[PDB]
């Protein structure tokens, strides 16, 4: 057994190899995700994509549970195995307390399991950030992050990866109450911010809702067609 | 260049025990403060943007339901102290049908605290308080990345420890009452802070002999802020 | 017994360059049937089949750790494997359970492929093989399959007059046999071509 | 230095490094002093704190009821070999059903404490015991070191300032084998008022003592018990 | 040994004896068999009186940690399925244990019954123990959904008082709790010797 | 540099210099002496006094292993008596495996090879420890063994080990050791190592004495306090 | 074969007062058809308010003792206080618990004081169950003393009779007099009747001799 | 020990004024056969303690290895301390009950004498773990024939001198040689005081048979 | 011992790792492989690179594996670490086969051996695999398929991919010349033989240095044909032929 600290402190008090995962998290595809009273909207940008190619087989939105969806950002290698080891706990859950698993305890399976992994020998840390979107029980839609630390944090909207705080100041002063009215009005909430980000021209945006009731939905490429079409015709008309 | 986790200092200290101290010198401020009628404890939160949910973090934590904590430096490792307190108090309630002292809490998670090595991997960089009634009345305990732990009366841990102590130590006298160590701690967490004092950025609770572990919320809380 | 539990009766018979097995349908349970179309011989490469019979748990199970153990061994080498080699194979899988036995007793069959030679052969519980010349029985009606096979084969024989001689040793002795029945499957091989046929047994 | 980092190498003069430096550890706590008379055993402790308010870190520890100890260093490995030694007492009166001799439990410590000081990766045990017990042959007082040297001695005082605190148990030596319990005490007394500075010396919250004796359990006492063995010294000549 | 246990629509009504023999010695007559696992949770005794002191005791251990991670108390369903899964572990090891948990959930009372083989079934009403079929015939016939308070715990109140009529190994004094909404409450304790005037009369 | 660092690696001309430089501790602890005579074997350990404070009777440098085998170490001494440790529970295997009291040229044997199994890893230091191995068997006399901290025993008639090695056997050759008993021999161990120790550097010093043979019918045992006293008799007379 | 047990005989008995506890048991240890000693009682002092029985298998008896008497001194170097008689009777079920599927063959009565300085009384299985009860009898003739016990103390099946306290003096020559008869009827019922006695002051101790048959 | 092998008999004890007497036979019996009839059944533990044995002889000379070993490092540390009979009584009941736990006992049945410190001790040690002092001890058949013998003396007069104990215990394994299928007339007596611990050689009985001319 | 460990795990501090990305240098030099799919049937080209006159040309293949009865593989890089991760996914298809008596869908079969060599990427303290390849196969619930691994340990799917020494340049000419659904098993050969006359710089396609299996759909065989060495050559002027035709003619 490869027995060796790979995480141990700074002479200032930092944590070298997990400030060096944290610029990892911060070349990888933008995600942004933001919560409505009824219906989340949350969408990769950057699909960069060859155009020519197969694309069932690069999606970055899956589904832990037929209540949670969950999208990242980061290096994808150590990303799709955290997914797999949440997908084995929350189905043990139900082998367990009857319930479906709520989004509160899923984020802290995979928070604790980041935060004991940057403890250990001879591994170095996860390089992912996450969001998690679930509407639980009661109904009540909220959503969370997760910092290569293990620090699991709710928000009302949120934006990771390469170009996130260009998008997080621009979230902030964009987010008003009444955004938040109309179903496909949120979702105009998120293409002006993906348009405000790397190119994002309606064939590099991908987004996905779900209707509290419902699995995740992805539109084609003929309603974001449809939305970046009235959204920039909005802005032409109103400047 | 390198050397291993587990060294001397020609000091004679240690190496990365010395430095997880200066790692809670990052930390949110806290301050506690021993009182005869019970012991008061609170915190800031270090709300950080707009859009952010306030009351998703939190850094007062209940151990059992006379025992408080609150933490700081950093808050991913102190997870796995405060589980390891739990599981100490039901396990003493299991065999000996009682409620474990607030001494005796202390010394079962500072054992835990140095512990790393190369076989069987760091210290933890947390720093803890300890509010709590025992059958000795209102009790306030310390503890540190080192494992030393030690009772104060008004201990002020974080970013603003120091700043805090000097003016700390000016107002505490052995005959306070519950109703002016809430008061007179907030008076101490205005100057320290960086933003205005309101019911979001900060937290209380206060164990009693009576009653059992109370946390504060957002609507009993601001009486104390608007009669500050 | 324990072999008793599900019945069942395997026969390979030698015949001039050309080899047939048979095998029994039923399934049950000591005294009641469940099916009539049971698998009890399985294909282990072309011109080359096994026969298992016993405990219905353990037919299902060496027929499987086996192909487990067949796949790999026709893909690390390039050529498919011999018959007097698949031998060697079932016998070490079965002497690994020495003292945790799988109970079942197989019988293999078919021609070699380079030189289209017949092949027999049979094992008991722990992984005896015994080859012979003229034919291999395994089950519960043991017994009478012998006084069949004794009284009716002949050294050097067409592939017509080995099917009717080996339906003739099937029909008549697991009609003898009380747990074994409900029908009769014979799979004769020979280097051209395969010939699977269905026998009008007593459904009683 | 490049002798200077694991507690394998050797040094080219022939000493490890490591093993030294931890004995820079035991020489920050603060003081305490340990002798014997004929018929007792008595080890004064000297109290330290942070801030004025905070409590004062308590030193003297009880393993059983003839045997108690004495810290000086970091307390974490302190409460390691101290979990260790109240373990090693009460089997050995689980089995024999006999008081565990104190010269017989200090050659356990000092096979305990070798063995980090010779693999790869292992720390000494930065720790100071001073050790008071009974034998069938009356007191002992021990010290051990974290270059896991045992002694024997008749008092000795370790410690942040400890060898202004030796000089005087050597001009004193020769009358302690003779007095009672009351001025046995408050010759070790007269040894932690040697080791401060010249303005703060006694006062009730700071110092401890423990007294195991021949008809006499170990007992502790503390900040209040104190003041009746703490009064009846003169003042500091100055 | 008699327990019983119904829910109707004011909550659960749970009931028990207080006789533990030792062969045909009686070992004590003050045995409570109803023991409290939580403020909102109970637990009854038959069998194993050890083995259902201990494993409940570790089941208030187990649901107090759920509490304190949660920040929400556990569901009667999910505390009915940790206790039944830490009794298979020792399956044929010999435990006797044959317990019901009832308790006021989120979708409104619960009542379940755990077994030491692994029966995990709900249902309206039950009884267990060695007189437990004494219970049912005089519970089936006084039982409807709609009972009132006081008609309730006449009907389990008598119920005991039958089965310790006819059973040797049942006796002493007839406990008697109610769960409600908020959590369970103590009704009485009566003797059954104090009953038995009150019921020829 | 770099090849003297752990005790897996030889160095450019082929030696381990981990082992030397375990083998220069040795000569700061102070000397221990021991010689065998025509029945017996006599060990002798002058020992330092540091401080007043320490107690007459203190951290002996001289152990006792076996009923009959005697143990009298120089080095390091927490390594000294964690290697007495190893040999007092070696003889134990022993007689419980083979039934009788172990034999010298097997216990040094057995010792010498755990003492070298640390001359080989980097895992693991050498020891800083020298000592002597002496005894008296009925069947097979005086045994007088002495193992190095590279794990390397031969027999002696009279060894030195400590500070001043050189000139403590330079004066034990001056003996005769093949004729004379075990009584006079305690006062000429005495002797020689008065000589030795000039008072600049040491101001009072401890003498104690170790004996064995059939005069003390097989069992190692400490000297008398008169034997020893007629020896501190036989002290002061070396001024002359 | 070699069987694991056996059966040596003991009664020991216990009654919670108002403010004190009264501890006794008889000094006969023995085994098939024989004696071995005439002096050897169970009043077992665990601390100054907490005495303990141990009646069956001897063995297991001696080594129970030494066992709860190791994890007293292991509760104060880790607490800082001794601990109560509810401690003791809820720490020693989960003792007899743990070894479950190999069990010991103890009878087990603790009798002492609580914190408000009255009597307490827990009676144990060999598996460990307990309650608190006013007065048990454990042990050979454990089936003689407890009817006897639902008269007097109990005041069971008495018309028209009052209800006073236990008084120190009228509990003492009560417990007398029980073991008498149960000498008489009983065989391994022995010679000196050991009591001991806990008070707000401290263990008092008896012995009062029997029959020597 | 399933099945003990080459078995001993009955061995007394009984204190007198300063110092313990202990004597036991010279026979291993085997079945009923007497195969070996020159062996010792009593060690002279080192200086104030004394211990003789019964039960199967296989396991004596394995507790006879074992106890040997623990003696002899103790005395070589130096200390001036040495094992009280009751630490070894202590002890070697510590190895009975740990033993039977493991469903593997050792077949023995123990007898620990001792005169330590002004006083006499005198232990039992069972099979099963069953310990307990007396002023008279007795195994085997012994406690049916002998140990009445022991008591309505030790009732009558409870302190004995040396020559009273003395002779009351040949008394005592006189009677053991005529009501006892595995005795033998070939005995040795033990004595510890504060001298030290003596084993006196094959002593012999006397007997008595007149009643045989009695038809 | 700590100065001797060479710490093949940790980050580097602008981020990326770099012990993974010595291996992607590694893989870019060494061999040629390329696959092609629109319709009923998938290929695999690949280039031979040890074209000596002195060799058995034995084993039915040099850089093709078959793994299960209806997949194969066709593998760049360390060919000795190749050997290792060839007979570790062989048995992967088999223990699914053991556990579910039907063969394993070709995708999951790549997430399956693609955990085991992210494993190495990330704990251990131990050297990665310098290998990727490419995955061809068949299935009932998608058909036929086309994949890719990388040595850090996340796949894609695909319809034409090289991981050439110059397989930049073939990706470019793919993506110049292809037809989404219309490429049939003839013109498919056609391109490929097209492709590696590119990236070949030893010119005039000697039909020994090149390979060619196809895996085609029959019924319940889907018969994976390695084919031989006697109708390249004609399929190697086929392409010449037209290339003279098309330069002349303008």
């Amino acid at each position: 057994s490869y027995d060796r600290a790979i995480t141990v402190f700074s002479p200032d008090g930092h944590l070298f190899q997990v400030e060096y995962a944290q610029e990892a998290v911060k070349k990888g595809s933008t995600a942004v995700g933001v919560r409505g009273r009824d219906i989340v909207v949350l969408g990769v940008e950057k699909k960069s994509v060859a155009k020519l190619q197969d694309e069932r087989t690069v999606r970055k939105i899956c589904a832990l549970d037929d209540n949670v969806c969950m999208a990242f950002a980061g290096l994808t290698a150590d990303a799709r195995i955290v997914i797999n080891r949440a997908r084995v706990e929350c189905q043990s859950h139900r082998l367990t307390v009857e319930d479906p698993v709520t989004v509160e305890y899923i984020t802290r399976y995979i928070a604790s399991l980041k935060q004991r992994y940057t403890q250990s020998n001879g591994r170095r840390p996860f390089g992912i950030s996450a969001l998690i979107v679930g509407f639980d029980f009661d109904g009540t839609p909220r959503l969370y992050q997760t910092d290569p630390s293990g620090t699991y944090h709710a928000w009302k909207a949120n934006a990771i990866g390469r170009g996130a705080k260009s998008v997080r100041e621009f979230l902030e002063k964009n987010y008003t109450d009444e955004a938040i009215e109309t179903d496909d009005l949120t979702i105009k909430l998120v293409i002006k911010a993906l348009l405000e980000v790397v190119q994002s021209g309606g064939k590099n945006i991908e987004l996905a809702v779900m209707r509290r009731d419902q699995s995740l939905k992805i539109l084609n490429p003929e309603e974001i067609e449809k939305y970046v079409a009235e959204i920039e015709k909005e802005k032409e008309e109103n400047e | 260049y390198d050397r291993g986790v587990n060294t001397f200092s020609p000091e004679g200290r240690l190496f990365q025990v010395e430095y997880a101290i200066e790692a809670i010198k990052l930390g949110s401020t806290a301050i506690g403060i021993q009182t005869s009628e019970g012991v008061c404890l609170a915190v800031e939160k270090r709300i950080t943007s707009p859009l952010m949910e306030p009351s998703s973090i939190e850094k007062i934590v209940e151990i059992d339901a006379h025992i408080g904590c609150a933490m700081s430096g950093l808050i991913a490792d102190a997870k796995t102290l405060i589980d390891k307190a739990r599981v100490e108090t039901q396990n003493h309630w299991f065999t000996y049908n009682e409620t474990m002292t607030v001494e005796s809490v202390t010394q079962a998670v500072s054992n835990l605290a140095l512990q790393f090595g190369e076989e069987d991997s760091r210290p933890f960089g947390v720093a803890l308080l300890f509010g709590g009634v025992d059958e000795k009345g209102p009790q306030l305990f310390h503890m540190d990345p080192s494992g030393t732990f030690v009772q104060c009366d008004a201990r002020a841990i974080g970013s603003a420890s120091e700043g805090a102590q000097s003016s700390l130590q000016e107002v505490y006298h052995k005959s306070m009452t519950l109703k002016e160590a809430i008061k007179s701690s907030l008076i101490i967490l205005k100057q320290v802070m960086e933003e205005k004092l309101n019911a979001t950025n900060i937290e209380l609770a206060t164990v009693q002999p009576g009653q059992n572990f109370h946390m504060f919320t957002k609507e009993e809380l601001e009486e104390v802020i608007k009669d500050i | 017994s324990i072999m008793s539990y599900n019945g069942g009766a395997v026969m390979a018979m030698k015949g001039k360059n050309c080899v047939a097995i048979a095998a029994d349908r039923r399934f049950g349970i000591q005294a009641q049937m469940v099916t009539t179309d049971f698998q009890k011989i399985f294909p282990m490469g072309d011109r080359l089949y096994i026969g298992l019979a016993g405990l219905a748990t353990d037919v299902q199970t060496v027929a499987q750790r086996l192909k487990f153990r067949l796949n790999l061994y026709e893909l690390k080498e390039g050529r498919q494997i011999k018959p007097y080699t698949l031998m060697s194979m079932v016998a070490n899988l079965l002497y690994e359970k020495r003292f945790g036995p799988y109970y079942t007793e197989p019988v293999i069959a078919g021609l070699d492929p380079k030189t289209f030679k017949p092949f027999i052969c049979s094992l008991d519980l722990i992984g005896c093989p015994m080859v012979t010349d003229d034919f291999v029985v395994s089950g519960t009606c043991a017994e009478q399959m012998y006084g069949m096979c004794e009284s009716l084969w002949e050294p050097n024989m067409d592939p017509d007059h080995l099917f009717e001689t080996i339906s003739q040793a099937m029909l008549n002795a697991v009609d003898r046999d009380a747990v074994s029945g409900m029908g009769v499957i014979v799979h004769i091989i020979e280097k051209d071509k395969i010939t699977t046929r269905t026998l009008k047994a007593r459904m009683d | 230095n490049q002798y200077d980092n694991d507690v394998t190498v050797w040094s080219p003069q022939g000493r490890i490094h490591q093993i030294e430096y931890a004995m820079e550890a035991v020489k920050q706590g603060s003081a305490t002093v340990g002798l014997k008379s004929k018929t007792h055993a008595v080890l004064v402790a000297l109290k330290r704190a942070q801030s004025e308010l905070a409590a004062h870190q308590k030193k003297i520890l009880h393993v059983d009821n003839h045997i108690g100890i004495s810290i000086a260093g970091l307390t974490a490995d302190a409460r390691l070999l101290c979990n260790f030694m109240r373990q090693e007492c009460l089997d050995s009166r689980f089995v024999f059903d006999r008081p565990l001799p104190v010269s017989r439990l200090v050659s356990l410590i000092g096979s305990k404490t070798q063995i980090p000081t010779q693999r790869y990766g292992r720390r000494p045990y930065g720790v100071g015991l001073l050790i008071a017990g009974y034998d069938d042959m009356g007191p002992h007082i021990f010290q051990t070191c974290p270059s896991a040297n045992y002694f024997d001695c008749r008092a000795m005082s370790i410690g942040a300032r400890s060898q202004s605190a030796r000089t005087y148990l050597e001009r004193h030596m020769s009358e302690f084998m003779e007095c009672n319990l009351n001025e046995l005490v408050k010759h070790g007394l007269r040894a932690l008022r040697e080791t401060l500075p010249a303005e703060q010396d006694l006062t009730t919250k700071n110092v401890s003592i423990g007294i195991v004796g021949k008809d006499l359990e170990f007992t502790i006492y503390d900040d209040d018990d104190v003041s009746p063995f703490l009064e009846g010294l003169e003042e500091r000549p100055q | 040994t008699t327990t019983l246990a119904f829910k109707f629509r004011h909550g659960v009504i749970v009931a028990a004896d207080s006789r533990a023999t030792a062969g045909a010695y009686i070992a004590s007559q003050t045995v409570k068999k109803v023991i409290e696992i939580n403020p909102y949770l109970l637990g009854t005794m038959a069998g194993g009186a050890a083995d259902c002191s201990f494993w409940e005791r570790l089941l208030a251990r187990q649901c107090r940690i759920y509490e304190l991670r949660n920040k929400e108390r556990i569901s009667v369903a999910a505390a009915s399925k940790l206790l039944a899964n830490m009794v298979y572990q020792y399956k044929g090891m010999g435990l006797s244990m044959g317990t019901m948990i009832c308790g006021w959930d989120k979708r409104g009372p619960g009542l379940y019954y755990v077994d030491s083989e692994g029966n995990r079934i709900s249902g309206a009403t039950f009884s267990v123990g060695s007189g437990s079929v004494y219970a049912y015939g005089v519970m089936d016939r006084g039982y409807s959904y709609d009972l009132e308070v006081e008609q309730a715990y006449d009907l389990a109140r008598r119920a005991i008082y039958q089965a310790t009529y006819r059973d040797a190994y049942s006796g002493g004094a007839v406990n008697l709790y109610h769960v409600r909404e908020d959590g369970w409450i103590r009704v009485s304790s009566d003797n059954v010797a104090d009953l038995h005037e009150k019921y020829s009369g | 540099t770099g090849y003297d660092l752990s005790a897996s690696t030889f160095s450019p001309d082929g030696r381990v210099f981990q082992v030397e430089y375990a083998m220069k501790a040795v000569e700061n602890s102070s000397t221990a002496i021991g010689i065998r005579c025509k029945d017996g074997v006599v060990f002798g350990v002058e020992k330092l006094v540091l401080s007043k404070l320490y107690e007459e009777g203190s951290n002996k440098r001289l152990f006792n292993v076996d009923r009959h085998v005697g143990m009298a170490v120089a080095g390091l001494l927490a390594d000294a008596r964690s290697l007495a440790d190893i040999a007092r529970e070696e003889a134990s295997n022993f007689r419980s495996n083979f039934g009788y009291n172990i034999p010298l040229k097997h216990l040094a044997d057995r010792v010498a090879m755990y003492v070298h199994a640390y001359t080989l890893y980097s895992a693991v230091r050498p020891f800083g420890c020298s000592f002597m191995l002496g005894s008296y068997s009925v069947n097979d006399g005086a045994q007088l063994y002495m193992i190095d901290p590279s794990g390397v025993s031969y027999g002696y008639w009279g060894c030195a080990i400590g500070k001043a090695r050189q000139a403590a056997k330079t004066e034990i050759e001056k003996l005769q050791m093949k004729e004379m008993t075990c009584r006079d021999i305690v006062k000429e161990v005495a002797k020689i190592i008065y000589i030795v120790h000039d008072e600049v550097k040491d101001k009072a010093f401890e003498l104690e004495l170790s004996w064995v043979g059939e005069l003390t019918n097989g069992r190692h045992e400490i000297v008398p306090k008169d034997i020893r006293e007629e020896a501190e008799k036989y002290a002061k007379e070396s001024l002359k | 074969r070699f069987s694991p047990y056996v059966f040596n005989g003991g009664t020991i008995l216990a009654i919670a007062g108002e403010d004190f506890a009264i501890v006794a048991s008889d000094t006969r240890l023995s085994e098939g058809f024989s004696i071995h000693t005439r002096d050897s009682p169970k009043c077992y002092k665990l601390t100054d308010k907490t005495v303990i029985g141990c009646s069956g298998f001897h063995g297991d008896c001696l080594t129970l003792t030494k066992i709860i008497e190791a994890r007293l001194k292991m509760y104060k170097h880790s607490n800082n206080k001794a601990m109560t008689t509810g401690a003791i009777a809820a720490m020693l079920s989960t003792i007899l618990y743990s070894r479950r599927f190999f069990p010991y063959y103890v009878y087990n009565i603790i009798g002492g004081l609580d914190e408000e300085g009255k009597g307490a009384v827990y009676s144990f299985d060999p598996v460990g169950s307990y309650q608190r009860d006013s007065f048990k009898a454990g042990g050979s003739a454990s089936a003689m003393l407890q009817p006897l016990l639902d008269n007097q103390v109990g005041f069971k099946n008495m018309q028209n009779v009052e209800h006073v306290p236990l008084s120190l003096d009228r509990a003492m020559r009560l417990v007398k007099d029980v073991f008498i008869s149960a000498a008489e009827r009983d065989v391994y019922t022995g010679d000196a009747l050991r009591i001991c006695i806990v008070t707000k002051e401290g263990i008092r101790e008896e012995t009062v001799s029997l029959r020597k048959d | 020990t399933q099945n003990p092998m080459v078995t001993g008999t009955s061995v007394l004890g009984v204190k007198f004024e300063g110092g313990v007497v202990i004597a036991a036979d010279m026979l291993g019996s085997y079945g009923s056969l007497a195969r070996f009839r020159n062996i010792s059944r009593i060690m002279r533990v080192n200086n104030s303690t004394m211990l003789g044995a019964s039960g199967d002889y296989a396991d004596f000379q394995y507790l006879k290895q074992v106890l040997g070993q623990m003696v002899i490092d103790e005395e070589l540390l130096g200390d001036g301390h040495s094992y009280s009979p009751r630490a070894i009584h202590s002890w070697l009941t510590r190895a009975m009950y740990s033993r039977r736990s493991k469903m593997n006992p050792l077949w023995n049945t123990m007898v620990i004498g001792g005169y330590a410190d002004g006083e006499s001790f005198l232990g039992y040690v069972d099979m099963l773990g069953v310990a307990y002092e007396a002023p008279s001890l007795a195994t085997g058949y012994g406690a049916y024939l002998a140990q009445p013998l022991l008591r309505e003396v030790l009732e009558k007069q409870p302190v004995l001198s040396q020559t009273e104990a003395r002779d009351l215990v040949e008394r005592c394994m006189r009677v053991l040689y005529y009501r006892d299928a595995r005795s033998y007339n070939r005995f040795q007596i033990a004595t510890v005081t504060e001298k030290g611990v003596e084993i006196e050689g094959p002593l012999s009985t006397e007997t008595n048979w007149d009643i045989a001319h009695m038809i | 011992s700590r100065r001797y460990d060479s710490r093949t795990t940790i980050f580097s501090p602008e981020g990326r790792l770099y012990q993974v990305e010595y291996a992607m240098e590694a893989i870019g030099h060494a061999g040629t492989c390329l696959g092609i799919l629109a319709n009923d049937g998938v290929l695999l080209a690949a280039e031979r690179r040890n074209i000596h006159k002195l060799l058995d040309e034995v084993f039915f293949s040099e850089k093709i594996y078959k793994l299960n009865e209806d997949m194969a593989c066709s593998v760049a890089g360390i060919t000795s670490d190749a050997n290792v991760l060839t007979n570790e996914l062989r048995l992967i298809a088999q223990r699914y086969l053991l556990q579910y008596q039907e063969p394993i869908p070709c995708e999951q079969l790549v997430t399956a051996l693609c955990d085991i060599k992210q494993a190495y990427t990330q704990f251990g303290g131990k050297r990665p695999f310098g290998v990727s390849l490419l995955y061809i196969g068949w299935d009932k619930h998608y058909g036929f398929q086309l994949y890719q691994s990388d040595p850090s340990g996340n796949y894609g799917g695909w319809k034409a991919t090289c991981i050439g020494n110059n397989s930049a340049a073939a990706v470019s000419m793919l993506k110049q010349d292809y037809k989404e659904g219309e490429m049939t098993l003839k013109s498919a050969l056609a391109l490929a033989i097209k492709v590696l006359n590119k990236t070949m710089d030893v010119s005039k396609l000697s039909a020994e240095k090149v390979e060619i299996a196809t895996l085609t759909r029959e019924n319940g065989k889907t018969v994976i044909r390695v084919l031989k060495q006697k109708e390249v050559e004609q399929l190697i002027k086929k392409h010449e032929e037209e290339e003279a035709k098309a330069e002349r003619e303008k």
